[PDB]
RNA sequence: UCUGUUUACCAGGUCAGGUCCGGAAGGAAGCAGCCAAGGCAGA
RNA sequence: CCCGGCGAGGGGAGUGAAAAAGAACCUGAAACCGUGUACGUACAAGCAGUGGGAGCACGCUGGCGUGUGACUGCGUACC
RNA sequence: CGAAGGUGUGCUGUGAGGCAUGCUGGAGGUAUCAGAAGUGCGAAUGCUGACAUAAGUAACGAUAAAGCGGGUGAAAAGCCCGCUCGCCGGAAGACCAAGGGUUCCUGUCCAACGUUAAUCGGGGCAGGGUGAGUCGACCCCUAAGGCGAGGCCGAAAGGCG
């Protein structure tokens, strides 16, 4: 299925390629709708992306559900930073693999015509 | 292609909003 | 078994529709003190 | 050093959760997680989250040592209860309880 | 007829923040004010990637009561009062102590 | 049939005397896999009697 | 005592990545991978 | 920040004079239901108390308070 | 420098009571002498609310019936997929009117609802879905019957036509 190894290989090959100029243009369904200025800083995000999964031993990077208060402890000692990266970084994976669930099970274009975009309600971001 | 842009785009873009 | 509503809409209506209650002084009366009571829906419509 | 945990408004009885709560009260932890881990009830899985959740409050929040530990207070209460309605023959209808329960454990070294 | 209007320079009459001077940012039609560095309250904030916003705790100045500040008359170096005049053809404010136009 | 008078709690508490659970004693350590498990069970990850009989 | 493999952080060494100090020179704590090493085995 | 199911529920941190003010929110009585501690109770018959009364526990400074109440006299709720 | 209330304890009166103080509580109370009462509760098969009891008992709604492998998942007797098995078959299938009003389909969620568990649902939240010259209503026409210009009838309203 998918791992954090996976992610590993998404993540260097993703460092490599990306920008945040050249992906929030690539849609205008998306930068309508959220601010055109919210994608990110790529280089320092994919660096500590790179950082925080480096710094897992390969049986918490192929299995990334036990990782727990310890690991987090550690993780973010080894790659000198805050235990809430570590978190909200294990929370991206969360979601990313997620959505590679939902591209796995129900087709490539069934997973991309059924993806949503809301608003709390209908008034401008309230 | 078709799975490496719907992986790259959903992935950085949806990295973004939530 | 056989229970006393069995509901149709047309005999509900020339019943105790709104028209049906603009037939008759008591109807009259009726909407009067149901309008006097601020009732929400006076009769009977959709 | 006591360290608590609650479970607030748990679906059971209070009467069916002291039969497995009692099981436990005053053993050394591991004994107790074992105690709850073959012991067949809903309450069983209950009591024994909040025992574990008790456990990780200790180490983390004030690092005492899990070994050490023993079960000093266990106890349950009597949650709101939740009324419902079951109709019965004849048309009388019967008022219900859906019982809650708050499982309080409280864990030290000493 | 609001006595204290924006960008008035008052002084804190009560509470923590007493004996304190200020700029007055915007007024709330509850009678209340914000005042600059003024009643400064922590606020923490949940992490908003819509906004762009970070969370934490974030020091952002409070609503405080309208009687409880006044208009500060730098000339006499003191809290004062206000009362309106016709000058010209304008209502105008004034202060209550020396009796001089704002 | 039913009740006279309200039985109290002292009765209710007599009644239940026999109602309490009967904590397992014996837990078994596997020779191999060193897990606990019930005498006569299988474990966890299939081991029984020093064999893994299930893989599983 | 050779070889087969196991053991996240909280025994050791190398310590990539990344991170701290410095304008720079460079240091530094150290996560992973590897080797000791400790489990369990072929002899 | 930590357990948990990307829960419910909790425990930390922080705000605040106060979080036994946490939105199931002021005060939080009684019935009711528990946990701990003291004494009592498994040869004993009844409106369960009252008169007496050992022993034990705890407070005091060898005496007094408090809790309990083995045993015995009398004793068939109120309206 | 801690009111009312709440809750212990101590003292005091012949009683209904009073006085003092520990804790709680966090802003109101009130002497004295008068005045006026929605002025005192255990009963009324009293009223409303709360919580006991029987009791963790009776019951879980047709005796058509299940079993196994695999999936997902915190967890699978019930969900999904596969192989069997069993039941209806002038219905327990298919299509409408009546009545309901979104229950339809897709994602998503598991507190409450489902007489159990629930990853499932006619449950929750979000989105999507209903295409007519010839189907039906609308319309053309009358039945029973209703309403009824004038009109007759009637204290009044109204009755008949
Ligand atoms: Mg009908
Ligand atoms: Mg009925
Ligand atoms: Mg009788
Ligand atoms: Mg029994
Ligand atoms: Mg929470
Ligand atoms: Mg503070
Ligand atoms: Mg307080
Ligand atoms: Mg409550
Ligand atoms: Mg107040
Ligand atoms: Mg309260
Ligand atoms: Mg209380
Ligand atoms: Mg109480
Ligand atoms: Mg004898
Ligand atoms: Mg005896
Ligand atoms: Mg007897
Ligand atoms: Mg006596
Ligand atoms: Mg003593
Ligand atoms: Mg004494
Ligand atoms: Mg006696
Ligand atoms: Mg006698
Ligand atoms: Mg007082
Ligand atoms: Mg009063
Ligand atoms: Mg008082
Ligand atoms: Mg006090
Ligand atoms: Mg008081
Ligand atoms: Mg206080
Ligand atoms: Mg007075
Ligand atoms: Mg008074
Ligand atoms: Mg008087
Ligand atoms: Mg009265
Ligand atoms: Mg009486
Ligand atoms: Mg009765
Ligand atoms: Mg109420
Ligand atoms: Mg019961
Ligand atoms: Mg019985
Ligand atoms: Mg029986
Ligand atoms: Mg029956
Ligand atoms: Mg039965
Ligand atoms: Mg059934
Ligand atoms: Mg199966
Ligand atoms: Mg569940
Ligand atoms: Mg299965
Ligand atoms: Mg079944
Ligand atoms: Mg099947
Ligand atoms: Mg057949
Ligand atoms: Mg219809
Ligand atoms: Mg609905
Ligand atoms: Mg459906
Ligand atoms: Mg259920
Ligand atoms: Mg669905
Ligand atoms: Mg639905
Ligand atoms: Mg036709
Ligand atoms: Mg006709
Ligand atoms: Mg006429
Ligand atoms: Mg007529």
């Amino acid at each position: 299925g998918f791992d954090l190894n996976d992610f590993l290989e998404q993540l260097r090959q993703m460092k490599n390629m990306g920008g945040x100029x050249x992906x929030x243009x690539x849609x205008x369904x998306x930068x309508x709708x959220x601010x055109x200025x919210x994608x990110x800083x790529d280089d320092k995000v994919l660096v500590r992306m790179e950082a925080i999964i480096n710094s897992m031993t390969m049986k918490e990077r192929a299995k990334p559900e036990i990782i727990k208060g310890s690991r987090k402890r550690r993780i973010a000692a080894g790659c000198g930073m805050q235990v809430q990266d570590v978190n909200r970084l294990l929370k991206q994976f969360d979601d990313m693999q997620r959505m590679m669930k939902k591209m796995k099970k129900g087709g490539x274009x069934x997973x991309x015509x059924x993806x949503x975009x809301x608003x709390x309600x209908x008034x401008x971001x309230x | 292609m078709k799975q490496s842009t719907l992986a790259l785009l959903l992935l950085l873009l949806l990295l973004t909003p939530v | 078994m056989k229970r006393t509503f069995q509901p149709s809409v047309l005999k509900r209506n020339r019943s105790h529709g709104f028209r049906a209650r603009m037939a008759t002084k008591n109807g009259r009366q009726v909407l009067a003190r149901r309008r006097a009571k601020g009732r929400a829906r006076l009769t009977v419509s959709k | 050093m006591e360290t608590i945990a609650k479970h607030r408004h748990a679906r059971s009885s209070a009467q069916k959760v002291r039969l497995v709560a009692d099981l436990i009260r005053g053993k050394k932890v591991s004994q107790a997680l074992d105690i709850l881990t073959y012991t067949n009830k809903k309450a069983a899985v209950l009591v024994k989250k909040v025992l574990e959740s008790a456990i990780a409050n200790a180490e983390h929040n004030d690092g005492a040592d899990i070994d050490d530990l023993k079960v000093t207070k266990i106890f349950v209460d009597e949650g709101p209860s939740m009324k419902r309605i079951m109709p019965r023959a004849k048309g009388r209808a019967d008022r219900i309880l859906k019982r809650t329960s708050h499982i309080t454990v409280v864990v030290s070294d000493r | 007829a609001a006595k204290i209007r924006r960008d008035d320079e008052v002084i804190v009459l009560t509470g923590k923040d007493k004996g304190k001077r200020g700029k007055v940012k915007n007024v709330l039609s509850s009678g209340k004010v914000i005042v600059e560095g003024i009643n400064l309250v922590k606020k923490h904030q949940k992490p908003v990637p819509a906004l762009n916003q970070p969370g934490g705790i974030v020091e952002k100045e409070a609503a405080i009561q309208v009687s409880n500040v006044a208009i500060f008359n730098a000339a006499t170096g003191k809290a004062d009062r206000v009362g309106f005049r016709f000058e010209d053809g304008k209502k105008v404010r004034f202060f209550k102590s020396n009796s001089e136009t704002i | 049939a039913v009740q006279q008078n309200k039985p109290t709690r002292s009765k209710r508490g007599m009644r239940r005397s026999h109602d309490a659970l009967t904590a397992v004693t014996s837990l078994s350590v596997d020779k191999t896999s060193g897990e606990k498990h019930l005498r006569h069970h299988i474990t966890a990850d299939g081991y029984y009697r020093g064999r893994k009989v299930i893989a599983k």
